């Protein structure tokens, strides 16, 4: 598994080199913003259930076919499979936010995720949408939390978004 | 690749729970510690050239016979491959410093070490003595928590070789 | 005393790669794999969960095992400490969820592939290997058939009584046939990929039948090559040496 | 019982390995963070009971039919067992704060929660609402990293109940 | 899908064995029982409309507050999705009656029930009370072994929800 | 598994109480001395091999009986087992030292150990001695290390000793 | 698994008849040369480590790219894997040589091997070369050993070569 | 196919080591033994015709009733398939003699024997009596270690049938 | 307790039968050799002290660790216990020899003995050896005594040996 430092190290090694002063300071900056990062990961963990629930309510509000017989979130067994899914992805996204690298997401989750769904008959476009809704709400929470020091988290909100967007793209 | 960050994530994943406050401090430790680590890294990085030549020589001074003909410290190619090898070790030490864990050392030098050294007739004693010397000189390039970090990883290599 | 220059030796390196094979292959990195969630003495709660969460993923082929279906008694014995990891496994394999998920709707061939994956972490090395198992099913029935993996020399030698089974197909294991490696890739779909039948319900036709029987192949004749670079010829070689 | 210390030790043991710089860096996080944690702990400790009576009542005010006869917020024994239960939660929150991890919550309240609540006809909604209220008031007893810690664990309980 | 027929076949298959007198005796039970089962099924089928409206209302009469604004028994969509859900239960009860086992209930309502209800803030108590009411009225639509069958499956759902 | 905090918590809970101001400050002190503790654990990790080796050299210097055929550290297989056990015990002593509690040592290592050795014919008194030698050298290292800030580590040296002494007592 | 006799038997059985005095005497000759065969297998076993080592030294002498970063015998982990594969192949070649038949080599070792290496990014041409070097040295040893009775082993040296050449061809 | 060489090679492969002395020593046995084995093989090979007709008849002489109508030693096809079957046994005996182990017998006659004989109503007693007779006559075609070898394998079949 | 006749009787009874003419004559032979048997038992009784003493001298000659501090035949108390056990075992071996059956030895001496010694930390291999030495000397005496009529006592010397060997096997 990689994190943002480990990634630097692998690229340096492929040159046969000690880390460039370029790469060093990029990583010094990641340490600089790490308290914000911890709050951002904490924002997701602290609202995981609601993020999944709210995404869910809204997914089925839009796509009332999934909860009809014939639909891929019917009966209870399938809904439970779907609702757990949302939570995993939200949880996976927040690991990446702290690692500062998408690899755990791509390798352990998205890795193989598209394939399954087509074999199963699970509508990937609906799954992509559920991921887009988790993103909206998750970032909502990253941006408006309990008594965190005021500052600018937009860099981290972007990065979190790209993890949500990776997953969506990979699946649709 | 073992870092504080990858370790806590691995433990969550295998356990399926959101990164929560118990975990966040683990991570905070790694981030709080980066300054000392990275100071050690910068000092080891710019002194690399001489740290390597110092340790290479010390292998010959401690094992005089190595530099006689028919031996493995003789001729340009042996002495070249030696400098390179110590340089590999210092390189991974800096990586381990920067990464926040032994991962780079575990994955690129420790995994397989003995099998390789045994097939190629390379004695660990040389490498321990290279590292003991590097440890002596790093005593005056650093101090405080950067020195402790440098030491942690140098000693880690010496234990890997014993 | 100055150095014979050596920077020519570190050039590029040639077309160079950087511990890529596992990642390019995809998923191999996750599964070039750290040993299982072993059970120690006086194991605390943290330890039991790792073994239990781990075991399920590993033996149920990564299919989502929902909260409503945990096998409540497998784990109870494992916590109270009466049984090993090895007999914890042998009790999940004969459970309904294992039975239901893989045996019931797979042919025999297909069904036999998955036990090699779930139980020994490797692809069947040979065509005969499927023969033996299928036959043992015919005389001894289903329960005996499952027993054979767990209770076998290969499983026992490697997973002891306390380690949990893990993918070892991607590394050379002494005694495996050459085709173990590529065959394992069909079996493994990457970390998201799961071995489950929900899409049809029936589950797929066995993947390895055609892979299992691909032939030897005789690039015969074959004339070797010395080029390459120019190679010494002459009588002088010994003598110079002498 | 999950703490930063037990986690790193568990991870070392399971690889048959001495604690190395990765694991000691982690531990430093837990020790560096003790001051904020323990300030939160002392404040939550001395300002305690009323939180329970406040949350108990709020369960009846939000579910009025609760405090009516024939209901589960009626009579001394129900209302007594309620205060007690919220008190159990706050107690384990303080323990989790002091311990450096969710262990006390995981072992004494989370393991088994739903089975118990389901057999006894206890709705999680009450408990979430008790905790949401406790979270509102703890906004003005603490601030900075002690508040973040208090929040981390209160939220952890709310997610355990959803 | 669990029926007497599938169960005995499963048990034969798993021992690599032809169906024997043990298994055929079992099947005769399921076939002998079909008449009572299917009478219950026909009665529950034609009364479905009113059984559903009766139980839906009873959920509001037993939990009056549900029908106030801001609550989950308010507005067309909640009240619509409720009728639907009880209708799902009665539907699977008739299926279980016709099928000769709990399979349809196990596969389409029980597997996953709690996870779903917990994510969506649906209290089992409502559903138990819907079913308790349906059980009251089915007392006078059926009698003898058709009633016992209807009861068996209604009670099975109530235990699944406790 | 317990650490020093977890132990406090278990005793508090058995009273049905929030931690006593007594117990709180005992734990505040543990946090106070934690940098020293980390150096002490680091002293052992950084010299594990030599601690085992030096203990070993000295054990067989004293007790040649084991080195001769008939002896419990003969032939190579048995010596490797004995060297391995020295490492295992030093390892759980270091874990206890990070934890501030002996429980991991008692529960995962010492529990049943004596009866194992007696079943095997392994002379427990010799094993106890090997543990006493590891203690001498380990503490040596805890007390005289590389450029650590000067101060008083005697409290920690004592505590480490009791873990070595627990093991010895349990085994002999 | 087949040996040279077993092979005869399988071909006879496919005719549904007994040994064709032809096949009998071919096998009588294998028994005739079996002491030489045992010395030949013994030559390889007795120098396995050096055969691998010497092949190795020479492989990396020629292909200095493999031991640079980016190269498939770098870092230590990969070199150990490469050294291990050299041993595995030398092993199955010695088995074939005791057996008088290539089948154990083809069935357990060579079958699928090329596709494994390609999946891994392991340069098959370099692996083929390492096999060619093992052949040179192995045969060296088969031909010039410790106080073996003097005679002609060229038939066996050829046969050993074809096993080395099978492996090379199969892999490149 | 189970033989000396094959077995030792398999052992080596499983152990993932190297053809050492133990193995070489074991293998020598198989080579040293080939002369006696192969003499038995040649004698059994050229007498095959009569050994088979002798044993076939003896099955009828010991079980007279077999040759009456409605029985399994009657008509050209039964008596033909019998000669063939004994011929199969002698064939695999010669193969086992030449191969240096029971492999050919294990793989082509023993694996599956009872299931086949039971489905086809073939009594082992006949086959034992065929083999007992073949054993009687082979007493005067061979002697010394070739006879011991012939005996070893004939007896192996008799024990396999039992 | 059994003797050789009693043993016959128990086996006969388990058939529901009067003793077989087979068994009768086996017992007639025991009566035939009984004077020799009496001399053999007398040989041991008449030299019991020296047999124990000589075994002892030689045991500690070989195993000088037992008489060092730390050793299981140190101090005087333990040596007296060890000398006592040597006597006890020699005693039950002589009883078995008078009886023509091992049962008294197995039932009242050997049963549980190994587990006793292991509980005590008494090295069973040393005890086995002390028994082997008693055997050598005891048989010495059975074979070369004071003015006994000359004849062949090898059958009895064997039987005595098996009693010594039973004890050794049972204990080691
Ligand atoms: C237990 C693991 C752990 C956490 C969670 C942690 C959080 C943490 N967040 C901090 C700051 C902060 N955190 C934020 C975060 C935000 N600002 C906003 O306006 C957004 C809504 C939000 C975006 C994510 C900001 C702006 C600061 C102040 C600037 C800084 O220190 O970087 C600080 C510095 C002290 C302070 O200023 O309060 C800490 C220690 N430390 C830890 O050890
Ligand atoms: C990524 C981390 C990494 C390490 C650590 C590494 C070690 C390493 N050292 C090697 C050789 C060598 N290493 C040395 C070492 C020395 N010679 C001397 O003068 C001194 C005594 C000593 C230095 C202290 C020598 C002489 C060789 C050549 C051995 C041979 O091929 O005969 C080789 C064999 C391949 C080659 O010839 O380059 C490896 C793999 N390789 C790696 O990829
Ligand atoms: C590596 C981490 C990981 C992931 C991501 C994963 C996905 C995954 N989702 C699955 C099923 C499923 N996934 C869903 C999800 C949905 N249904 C919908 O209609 C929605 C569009 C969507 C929810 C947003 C459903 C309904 C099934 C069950 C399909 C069936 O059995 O019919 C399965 C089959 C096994 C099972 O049912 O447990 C896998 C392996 N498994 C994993 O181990
Ligand atoms: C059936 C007997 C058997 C064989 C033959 C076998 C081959 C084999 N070689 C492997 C890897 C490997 N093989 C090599 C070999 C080489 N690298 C080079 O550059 C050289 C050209 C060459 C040495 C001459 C390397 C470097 C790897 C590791 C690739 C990686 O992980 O990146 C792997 C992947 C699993 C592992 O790494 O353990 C297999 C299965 N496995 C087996 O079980
Ligand atoms: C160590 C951690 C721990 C927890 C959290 C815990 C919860 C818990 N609550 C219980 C009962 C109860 N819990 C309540 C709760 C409430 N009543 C009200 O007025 C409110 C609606 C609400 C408070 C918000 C009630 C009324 C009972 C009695 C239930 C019964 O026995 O009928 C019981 C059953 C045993 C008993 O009757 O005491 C348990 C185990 N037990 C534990 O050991
Ligand atoms: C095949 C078997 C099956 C069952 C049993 C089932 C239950 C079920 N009920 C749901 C929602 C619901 N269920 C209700 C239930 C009620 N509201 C009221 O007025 C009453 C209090 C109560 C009826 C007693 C409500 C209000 C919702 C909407 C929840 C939401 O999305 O907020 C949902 C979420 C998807 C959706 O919004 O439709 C499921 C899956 N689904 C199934 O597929
Ligand atoms: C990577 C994990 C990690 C370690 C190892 C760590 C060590 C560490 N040891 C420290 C102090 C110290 N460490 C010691 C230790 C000793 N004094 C002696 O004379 C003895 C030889 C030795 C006994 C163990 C002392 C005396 C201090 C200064 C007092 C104190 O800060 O408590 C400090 C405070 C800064 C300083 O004064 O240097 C740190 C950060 N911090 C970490 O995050
Ligand atoms: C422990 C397993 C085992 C081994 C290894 C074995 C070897 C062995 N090799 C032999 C002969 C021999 N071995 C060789 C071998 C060679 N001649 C050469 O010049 C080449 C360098 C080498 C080629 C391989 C030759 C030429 C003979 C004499 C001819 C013969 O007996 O076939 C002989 C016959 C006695 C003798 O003449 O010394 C034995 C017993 N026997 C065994 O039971
Ligand atoms: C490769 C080794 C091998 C063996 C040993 C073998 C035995 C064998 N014997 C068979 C039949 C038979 N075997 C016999 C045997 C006899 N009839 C008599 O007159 C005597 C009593 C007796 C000879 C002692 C008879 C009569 C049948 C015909 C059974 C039937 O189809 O009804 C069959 C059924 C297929 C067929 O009809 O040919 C098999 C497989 N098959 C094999 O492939
Ligand atoms: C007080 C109890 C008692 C004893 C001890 C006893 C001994 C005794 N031993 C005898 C014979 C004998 N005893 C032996 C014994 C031996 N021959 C050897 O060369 C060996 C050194 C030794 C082996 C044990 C032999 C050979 C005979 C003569 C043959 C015989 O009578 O069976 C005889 C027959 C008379 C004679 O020939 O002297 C008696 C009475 N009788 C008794 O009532």
């Amino acid at each position: 598994m990689q994190d943002a430092f480990t990634k630097a190290i692998v690229a340096a090694d492929l040159r046969g080199s000690f880390l460039s002063e370029q790469e060093l300071n990029q990583l010094t900056n990641l340490v600089k913003e790490s308290n914000k990062r911890l709050d951002a990961v904490n924002a997701i963990t602290g609202n995981a259930a609601e993020i999944i629930s709210d995404a869910a309510h809204k997914l089925f509000a839009e796509q009332t076919d999934l909860i009809r017989p014939g639909g891929n979130a019917y009966p209870n067994r399938r809904m439970a499979a779907c609702l757990r899914d949302m939570e995993i992805i939200l949880r996976y996204v927040s690991y990446a936010l702290l690692a500062g690298d998408a690899s755990v997401l791509e390798d352990r989750c998205l890795n193989g995720l598209k394939e399954t769904y087509v074999a199963l008959g699970t509508p990937t476009r609906s799954v992509a949408r559920a991921v887009q809704l988790m993103k909206e709400t998750a970032i909502g929470y990253v941006n408006s939390p309990s008594g965190v020091t005021r500052g600018d988290c937009s860099a981290l909100v972007n990065e979190a978004a790209t993890y949500f967007d990776k997953a969506a793209a990979s699946i649709a | 690749m073992k870092t504080v960050i990858t370790e806590v994530i691995a433990s969550a994943d295998s356990q399926g729970r959101f990164l929560n406050n118990t975990e966040l401090q683990a991570a905070n430790g790694r981030f709080q510690r980066a300054t000392a680590s990275m100071e050690a890294a910068r000092a080891l990085t710019s002194n690399a050239d001489s740290l390597v030549k110092g340790a290479v020589q010390e292998v010959y001074n401690k094992f005089p016979y190595l530099t006689q003909p028919g031996q493995m410290g003789y001729g340009d190619t042996n002495q070249a491959k030696c400098a390179r090898d110590i340089s590999h070790y210092l390189r991974f030490i800096t990586y381990s410093l920067v990464a926040g864990g032994t991962g780079p050392l575990d994955d690129y030098i420790v995994a397989g070490l003995r099998e390789v050294n045994r097939t190629f007739n390379l004695s660990p004693s040389w490498y321990i003595e290279a590292l003991k010397h590097i440890k002596g000189k790093v005593g005056s390039q650093l101090s405080g928590q950067p020195l402790t970090e440098a030491n942690a990883y140098i000693d880690y290599c010496i234990n890997a070789l014993s | 005393k100055r150095v014979a220059p050596y920077a020519q030796y570190l050039t590029p390196a040639v077309e160079a790669t950087p511990d890529a094979a596992a990642q390019t292959k995809l998923g191999i990195t996750a599964v070039a794999p750290d040993q299982a969630v072993e059970l120690r003495p006086n194991f605390g709660e943290a330890e039991v969960q790792a073994v239990i969460r781990a075991a399920y993923k590993q033996i149920f082929g990564n299919t989502y095992i929902l909260e409503a279906d945990r096998v409540v008694i497998a784990e109870s014995l494992l916590r109270n400490g009466s049984i090993s990891v090895r007999e914890f496994v042998r009790l999940l394999a004969k459970s309904d969820l294992y039975r239901d998920r893989f045996f019931r709707t797979a042919s025999n061939n297909r069904f036999i592939e998955l036990n090699f994956k779930h139980f020994l972490g490797r692809a069947p090395y040979s065509q005969a290997e499927i023969g033996e198992h299928f036959n043992r099913y015919h005389k001894s029935g289903y329960d005996a058939e499952i027993d054979s993996y767990i209770d076998s020399d290969e499983y026992r030698r490697v997973f002891g009584e306390n380690t949990v089974p893990y993918f070892r197909g991607f590394k050379y294991q002494v005694g495996q046939a050459a085709r173990g490696f590529d065959q394992m890739q069909q079996l493994f779909a990457g970390d998201a990929g799961s071995d489950t039948d929900r899409g049809i319900g029936a589950q797929p036709a066995a993947k390895l039948t055609f892979p299992l029987s691909r032939p030897l192949g005789v690039t015969s004749a074959y004339f070797p090559s010395s080029q390459g670079g120019a190679a010494t010829s002459d009588g002088l070689e010994m003598f110079t040496r002498m």
